[PDB]
This record gives structure tokens, sequence and C-alpha cells, in this order.
């Protein structure tokens, strides 16, 4: 209801963590669990590839249709860009329903 | 090849996008006058016209067929498919047709 394809078996999850690496245990045992971790964390790359199947547009109609288009009028940001420091933001929220068909 | 009572062509109009390539297709009903009486007459600039505006030439009895107008060959909307998706375009064959013809 949010939008989107429902599927019963979606994407599945991607999990990852940090494997524990503990400090420096005492000398003499204890049985009790590590609360002494030594602080680190991960950086890396993630690499996502989908491919989408497309439907052509086989319509008749004489008459041009509604495209989405960019204003042509000057501005002082160009949309979906980043500002002057480095921001990146969208100003609309783009839709795909655009082309007509006939019910 | 026909006679009087069998069409000489059928109807096409249609466009058709292969997406390196489009095909677009026109077909139109005319009407042909007899011209100037069959004849060819000599034309030229009245007096009084200015020398800019002087011609010297020949009217015939002949019509012709002219698609050179783009809106001819192209809908808006396939006009817009063009327009909107390519950065460039260029005409590479032809072909003409007349058929279905009726003196009156």
């Amino acid at each position: 209801l949010m939008g989107g394809f429902g599927l019963k078996h979606p994407p599945p999850q991607i999990m990852i963590k940090n494997t524990p690496v503990p400090a420096n245990p005492p000398t003499n045992f204890s049985a009790a669990k590590f609360a002494s971790f030594i602080t680190q964390y991960s950086t890396g790359q993630v690499s996502v590839e989908i491919e989408w199947e497309l439907q052509k547009e086989n319509s008749k109609r004489w008459n041009p249709e509604i495209q989405y288009t960019s204003n042509y009028n000057k501005s002082v940001n160009v949309d979906f860009t980043v500002d002057t420091n480095g921001v990146y933001s969208e100003p609309r929220p783009i839709g795909t329903r655009y082309l007509t068909r006939n019910l | 090849a026909d006679g009087v009572g069998n069409s000489s062509g059928n109807w096409h109009c249609d466009s058709q996008w292969l997406g390196d390539r489009v095909i677009t297709t026109s077909t139109r009903t005319w009407a042909l006058p007899t011209y100037n009486n069959h004849l060819y007459k000599q034309i030229s600039s009245q007096s009084g016209a200015t020398n800019d505006n002087h011609y010297f030439g020949y009217s015939t009895p002949w019509g012709y067929f002219d698609f050179n107008r783009f809106h001819c060959h192209f809908s808006p909307r396939d006009w817009q498919r063009l327009i909107n998706n390519n950065w460039g375009f260029r005409p590479k064959r032809l072909n003409f047709k007349l058929f279905n013809i009726q003196v009156k």
C-alpha cells in the first residue's frame, strides 16, 4: 500500500557485524563473560546491480503527451544537484505516471 | 493491372519505431485539376514591378507532389518521440505511390 512490488520471496536481508575482538584477559581464569572489547569499526564498498524489464509505449494518439521536464527558467540552484556547500537535494517527488493509455 | 472494379492500393499511414530507425508512412487523397487549359504559357513580371521583383518564366499544365514538410511524415506524438529521445536523425530511403486513380 505504500507502493512497489509485493514479493513472497523478496530480496533477502544482508546482515553484517564487526566480529568482537577481546581486550587483554586477566591472567587467572574467570568464567564471567567478557565485557571488555577493542573498540573498532569497519568501512568498505557496496555494489548493487538490478536488471529491470521495460514495457514500451505502443500508443496511437495523435497529439503529444505530457512528459516530465526540467524548467528552462534560470535559477540559483539546478534541481537534483549539489549546492555550494556540497549538499545533494531532491526538489520534488517525481512519480512514474505520465504516458497515457485507454481503459 | 486491375481494371475498373479493383483497388490498386491500400491505405498505409502508420509509423514504425525499430529504435535504430523509424519508418514513417503517410497516405493522402489528392485532387488534380486541369491547369491553364493544357497549355504552356510564358509568365513574367508586369510593368511597375521594381527591378528587384522582375522575373521571366513558364507555367505548365503539369502538377507536382511535394512532401518536403516534416509534419507530412510525422504526427505531433511521433515528432515528440524523436526530439525527446534522440541526438540526431537523417533520412535513409523513401518509397512513393499513386493508386486508386479516378478521372472525372
